[PDB]
């Protein structure tokens, strides 16, 4: 789940 | 290439080869590796038999290969030269336990590390015994009373859950079991705290602790140092659990908290890895769930036929750099009655002890509290994660209606009345008229800092003053409208006696 | 016209410091992908160099 | 049957027996252990072979206790697979894998069996049924209409309310279906099978003034148990329910709980059967094994079979495997969410990831349909307008976007609905809402016209009538 | 006689010894094997045996070099394990992983030995005594107090002051505590190692003439040397001290710099020895290693033993398993942020991240513990209103917030403090604080007296009369 | 995107292919000016209305199929 929410942060 | 072939086996096997037979009685040693020593011979040997070396000491016989067996070693194995001897004690890992071992630090071995004295304890228990069924479980239905007025109000342990104190570095957990500990003087129940690889001295302050407060006369502190091996890790909550399940099928209330479990998690890791067999995700064996599972499985309550003396459990797993991602915490997440999570940026924030009300979990619910604080704590975990929530998104506006800002201001003055401090545990009366001034809105009219400073001389009010407030929450076990209107006169005269001061 | 050529420089500021805050994400984002992949590969060949 | 096998390696769980070089087992036959226990009086653990090692050795699987077997015990072939007992003697006793009753009650009618490795249907004989039945919460009914007799799984995390929902599902669907259900723990809680044991004696599906006049058949393969019994509980459930629609033929309720863990037994005891490691460490007959469990799940031309099963993932991130591959056999998933669990929304499935099959003009209607629509995309603009609000502000944007911002944040109350069985956690009487309520209350919260009522006054009530009424009393109580 | 054997393999840093059918050496029985040089024979290689392989061979760990080992030579096993000597003799003089003097003076009174490998003493033996400790750091006393006789551990990256700070450590308290004051040198370079030697002569605590009251021990298994040497140099500082601390009685401190490469030649050996692979790249025996340092370190009825140590976190990363399984072996942290060494602050003590077991109202009053929890809430504000901070900047908030913005920004530069290490690096000279002063300044800086004035006085410098007097001589020059 | 590109485009298909990609790119552009189009300029603002049209065209039904006929 770390790779999702760092993902959707950048965005 | 492959053990029991050491060409002095051979020699012996082929002196005499018009045979087909067994040399069950005795077997020798091959291998000695840096505690896991590797066995010829021992053809009766069960799966967990315990093994005795040549020098006098004792093993466990986990991995039984076909030609050879792969011995654990439960001590240091300095003294294990191989091509020696060993034997097979027909027993398969029991430790003695009886009503004799309260109030002394034990090893895993089940053996003083006091010097009080030899302990006297003749019936003797496996070290790893199967959890109960479905047919001799009930469902849980009594209070525990935490001592902790957030635990016991909002995320309430019962006896017969096993719940989960998860945690990060410093957060304080181990406290917070201390105090679960502490706070049963008058309860009457039979406390174990196994600590399981804690630093030695830490083991020495907590026990000198509960010496000093009162509750050795309940408990028994199974703690071993960090360089037991990791056998001795790996089974000293197993020992804890053989104490706590012969008490409670001594139909004895019982509390046993694990310390910590990522630690036994490990030291299982080691073993499993040290014996060549296959790393799963981070390097624990995939089989870590099924450990903690045929651990964490015994602790329930159990029926009317079997006495009904509950098994309570409280497991800590401190989380590194505070995930739930990591395999160990997932397990046993999964596996417990729900969760108590609590964060290092609440702790540092006044908030302590910093359980974040909004993720932790209780699986029993308000079922596991008597009629009082279930009549006053209906919703308010609910309704102060409904506070917490619109406090937030009321950072991302300007100005708002007076409406939310006077539920905001009660939501404030309810998160702050949970606030208690450690070695300071309250009781259920106290926790009813404090939760109960809280949620009427008894507390909106003053100031922030000033809601507990004003309940600690409200507890001490009805304390002083109404006997009868305590015996009819005591005694019938419920907030009644006869203790209610009590306790708003209560409110109107301290009231009073505040805009006096 | 000074309200607005106020927050006009506080938004170029701010996109500055979203433009800054982005590209040190990404840094740490393509870092955290990369030893997640090793990570894996590690315990994969780990796993069957055991079998 | 009649030989003799040596235990010669055990290895924790898994086992090498040797046979005589003629006389050897299939694959997926089922070996007898006539070992015993610390008494010595002759105990059986029951055995499952996978694999035939060669140099007339095998390598085994034990279903149950391997503390207390030797090298050099015996054990003895069926020639078959492990039978379980099949009709309406299995109606009403708690079961085990080994086919044994667990609960305090007298043996069962042994003549009425079958095994349990078997294949899917012919394809040809599959139902095409798709017609909707009503199931009471307020998101499973609109957002995700669910199919009579298509497999249904709760992705969730471990404490966000998977055992909630399904047991409340269970209560809500069980009185009112026409079928015989099954329920099956695969690696769960006890005690909280105890609790369902009991609640659902209490609550006269289990009838137990009369046996065999209950109309579901508890199986329990909890957490601990060997990696053997719930690597086959599921299959024995699922064989249960088979039997119940092949001969009996008629619709069933099959609530396989959790699915992960028979997945995780598989993985704990194939990296120790020499299986070269997948992904992070599940088995690499990942795929094949779970159509294999889930396949025979299926309706057909002599009964469907309706099976809501909870399926766990971990760490809340649904690209692992395990729930990867059953994603990839399930019609009406449900995504219980750790961000509504936190928020306090209560059933926490999200309304935006779930995504069903029925709902389709043509399958439901054109009305529920839209209006369905109409609130994903009323809620896709709300989360897509967070990462902007939440630096911007609530006055920097249109009366058109800041209203969908309060409608969704009434939308995300409305959709709570207080559980029967929820009453311990939350304190709220028993609600159970209608469909046509659902779709008319979220036409009256679109629709405008109830852009004046207190925003935290939609939050767990039943009907929209209720959210009125807690406007009313909300207004009366801040008034005085 | 010795029961003499002859290898069989070497594998770099590994050597196969085999033995004789009837006699097998013991755990950690030392192995002098012979070896061949240019110059007669070398001799000074040395094995320790970890395992027993069967077929009458072990396997052991060299302690020096293994080149020259050539294949088939003979090996004379000790028969007691791994023994360094110990006393009077060791007290000013610079050792070697084997108990061997190596700073070029006499050979030293081999009589008074003891094996390296001494389990850890017993759990009853235990006092607990807790005494707070301030020592000069303003973060040390206030923040995280230290304890006198635990383990205080230091955390770092890639020098972000961990050498500095235990160097000044050093230099406030040794001249102070009355006890041998054992310096381990565990992994890291030569020059430190030769520095420390260097002050420690011109200064006076080792002093050639009259060197037996120099009450300064020192081991050094530095960056140079085989990963043997590395792993074992840590028990022999530790044996070192164990010894004064078991008979000359005396209260004892301990430094090790630093451990995380102790750890590591473990990971690194424990490949080479056939060993598992464990997590992510360690050896399965981590928290044992760990333990089989920490454990021996602590305080009994006889005498104390205070370890300061730095515990290197490799990669900037906290959750390193070395450093996991070193959390929980200790009574006080202190993590040295990469961005507070980044921006400038000096000493880069990251302050909410750093606690110790002695910050109790119980321990160290009401006063202190309370002002530094207010302390720390201030500062645990300011971490997270860092994010809106960063991306927007300040004035988007209500004035009593920036109230704690403000003051946080003035203690976290505050909680800096010249050092009498670092004062020949930045150019202010070395002060040294106590806590009755600190506590008074925090308190002043909380309550708003010297708050109206830039913050910009408070950084690097003593008491709160020298903040007063920088800023009264900043807005004197313009 | 596709590397073949405009080779399997009809002659009636390329010309409004390639202006519906050219507004469609200068509505992608000027997205983020949802709510400000009414201050914006009032070409932006024809231009951001127009790829909204186009946009909302750009929908269909599921497995309603549309031969070339319809799609020009
Ligand atoms: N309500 C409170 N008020 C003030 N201090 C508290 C409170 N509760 C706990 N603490 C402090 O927090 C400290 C940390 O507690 P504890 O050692 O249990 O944390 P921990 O993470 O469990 O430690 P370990 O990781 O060693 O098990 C304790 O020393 C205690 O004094
Ligand atoms: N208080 C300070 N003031 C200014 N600079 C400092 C200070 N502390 C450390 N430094 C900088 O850090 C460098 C040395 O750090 P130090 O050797 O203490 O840690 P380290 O390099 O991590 O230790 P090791 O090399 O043993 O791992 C110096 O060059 C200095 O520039
Ligand atoms: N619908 C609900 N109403 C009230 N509380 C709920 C609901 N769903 C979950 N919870 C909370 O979650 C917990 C139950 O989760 P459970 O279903 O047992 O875990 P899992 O989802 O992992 O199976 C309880 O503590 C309860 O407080």
């Amino acid at each position: 789940a770390n790779l999702r929410e760092l993902r959707d942060r950048i965005g | 290439i492959r053990a029991d072939e050491i060409s002095k086996i051979i020699r012996e096997r082929i002196e005499g080869y018009n045979r087909e037979v067994k040399v069950v009685n005795t077997g020798t040693v091959l291998q000695v590796g840096d505690g896991i020593a590797r066995i010829h011979g021992l053809d009766e040997v069960m799966a967990g038999e315990l093994v005795e070396f040549e020098e006098g000491t004792i093993g466990i016989a986990l991995n039984l290969e076909s030609n050879n067996v792969g011995v654990v070693l439960m001590g240091d194995g300095l003294m294990i030269q191989e091509g020696s001897s060993v034997k097979a004690t027909g027993r398969i890992a029991q430790i003695p336990v009886s009503e004799a071992y309260l109030g002394r630090v034990i090893n895993a071995l089940a053996k003083p590390i006091d010097g009080r004295g030899e302990i006297t304890a003749s019936e003797s228990r496996l070290i790893e015994s199967p959890a109960p069924g479905i047919m001799s479980r009930r469902s849980v239905y009594e209070p525990l009373q935490t001592g902790l007025i957030a635990i016991d109000a909002m995320i309430p342990v019962g006896r017969g859950q096993r719940e989960l104190i998860i945690g990060d570095r410093q957060t304080g957990k181990t406290a917070v079991a201390t105090d679960t500990i502490l706070n049963q003087q008058g309860q009457n129940v039979i406390c174990v705290y196994v600590a399981i690889g804690q630093k030695a001295s830490s083991v020495a302050q907590v026990v000198t602790n509960f010496q000093e407060r009162g509750a050795m006369e309940y408990t028994i502190v199974v703690a071993e140092t960090a360089d037991s091996p990791a056998t001795l890790q790996y089974l000293a909550p197993y020992t804890g659990a053989a104490l706590a399940e012969y008490f409670m099928y001594r139909e004895r209330h019982t509390l046993i908290i694990y310390d910590d479990l990522s630690k036994q998690a490990q030291a299982y890791r080691q073993m499993s890895l040290l014996l060549r067999r296959p790393p799963g995700r981070e390097a624990y064996p995939g089989d870590v769930f099924y450990l903690h599972s045929r651990l964490l499985e015994r602790a329930a309550k159990l029926s009317s036929l079997l006495g009904e003396g509950s098994m309570t459990a409280l497991p800590i797993v401190e989380t590194q750099a505070g995930d739930v991602s990591a395999y160990i915490p997932t397990n046993v997440i999964s596996i417990t009655d729900g969760q108590i999570f609590l964060s290092a940026d609440l702790f540092n924030a006044g908030i302590r002890p910093a359980i974040n009300v909004g993720i932790s979990v209780s699986r029993v619910g308000s079922a596991a509290q008597i009629k009082a604080m279930k009549k006053v704590a209906g919703k308010l975990k609910l309704e102060l994660a409904q506070f917490a929530e619109l406090e937030a998104f009321a950072q991302f506006a300007s100005d708002l209606d007076k409406a939310t800002q006077n539920q905001l201001a009660r939501g404030q003055r309810l998160r702050e009345l949970l606030k208690q401090p450690q070695s300071a545990p309250l009781t259920v009366e106290e926790q009813v008229m404090t939760i109960y001034t809280g949620t009427n809105g008894y507390l909106d009219s003053l100031e922030l800092d000033q809601v507990r400073k004003y309940l600690v001389e409200l507890r001490t009010y009805v304390k002083t003053n109404k006997p009868e407030f305590q015996e009819i929450i005591s005694s019938t076990k419920t907030f009644t409208e006869e203790a209610e209107a009590l306790l708003k006169e209560a409110i109107q005269e301290q009231m009073e006696r505040f805009l006096l001061q | 016209a000074s309200e607005l050529a106020a927050r006009m420089t506080a938004m170029s500021n701010a996109t500055d410091n979203a433009n800054e805050l982005k590209k040190t994400l990404s840094i740490n984002y393509n870092r955290a992908r990369q030893a997640k992949i090793t990570g894996e590969i590690l315990e994969i060949v780990a796993g069957a160099n055991a079998c | 049957k009649k030989n003799l096998g040596r235990i010669a390696q055990i290895i924790g769980p898994v086992l090498d027996v040797a046979f005589p070089p003629g006389k050897m087992p299939n694959i997926y036959n089922a070996l007898i252990v006539k070992g015993r226990d610390t008494a010595g009086q002759p105990m059986n653990v029951t055995c499952e072979v996978q694999q035939l090692l060669g140099n007339n050795r095998v390598r085994a699987v034990a279903m149950s206790a391997t503390d207390g077997l030797t090298r050099g015990m015996e054990v003895i072939d069926t020639g078959a697979p492990l039978s379980v007992p099949v009709g309406g003697a299995t109606l009403g006793r708690i079961f085990n894998v080994l086919g044994e009753p667990v609960d305090n009650l007298g043996p069962v009618d042994t003549r009425t069996t079958s095994p349990i490795h078997r294949s899917a249907p012919a394809f040809t004989q599959l139902d095409t049924k798709l017609s909707i039945f009503e199931t009471g919460i307020k998101v499973v009914d609109l957002l995700a209409p669910y199919r009579r007799g298509g497999k249904i799984g709760l992705f969730g995390g471990a404490g966000v309310g998977k055992t909630v929902l399904i047991m409340e599902l269970i209560n809500n669907i069980a009185k009112a279906h026409g079928g015989v259900s099954v329920f099956g723990g695969v690696g769960e809680r006890t005690r909280e099978g105890n609790d369902l044991y009991m609640e659902m004696k209490e609550s006269g599906v289990i009838n137990e003034q009369n046996i065999a006049e209950s109309k579901v058949a508890l199986v329990y393969g909890q957490m601990n148990e060997p990696p053997g019994a719930r690597m086959r509980v599921g299959l024995t459930a699922l064989t249960m329910a088979e039997y119940f629609r092949d001969v009996n033929e008629q619709d069933v309720l099959l609530f396989i709980d959790n699915i992960f863990r028979f997945v995780q037994a598989g993985s704990e005891v194939s990296a120790l059967l020499g299986r070269m490691p997948s992904a992070v460490g599940y088995q690499p007959t990942l795929s094949t094994e779970m159509g294999s469990l889930q396949e025979r799940i299926t309706s057909t031309k002599e009964g469907s079979i309706t099976s809501i099963q909870a399926v766990y993932v971990p760490a809340d991130d649904l690209t692992d495997p395990a729930p990867a591959t059953t994603f990839a056999h399930l019609d009406a998933t449900t995504v219980l969410s750790r961000g509504l669990a936190a928020k306090g929304i209560y059933p926490a499935v999200d309304p935006l990831d779930s995504t069903s099959t029925m709902l389709q003009p043509r399958i439901v209607g054109e009305e529920h349909y839209e209006i369905a629509q109409r609130v994903k995309e009323t809620l896709q603009r709300y989360k897509e307008l967070q990462d902007i609000i939440a630096i911007l502000g609530l006055d920097e944007l249109s009366e058109e976007d800041r209203l969908t911002v309060a409608r969704a944040r009434k939308i995300e109350r409305f959709l709570s609905q207080p559980f029967f069985v929820a009453e311990v956690f939350t304190g709220s009487p028993g609600k159970y809402v209608g469909l046509a309520e659902t779709i008319r209350g979220f036409q009256l919260i679109l629709s405008g016209e109830l852009d004046s009522l207190p925003e935290q006054a939609f939050y767990l009530v039943g009907n929209i009538d209720e959210a009125t009424a807690k406007a009313m009393n909300l207004e009366m109580e801040s008034k005085l």
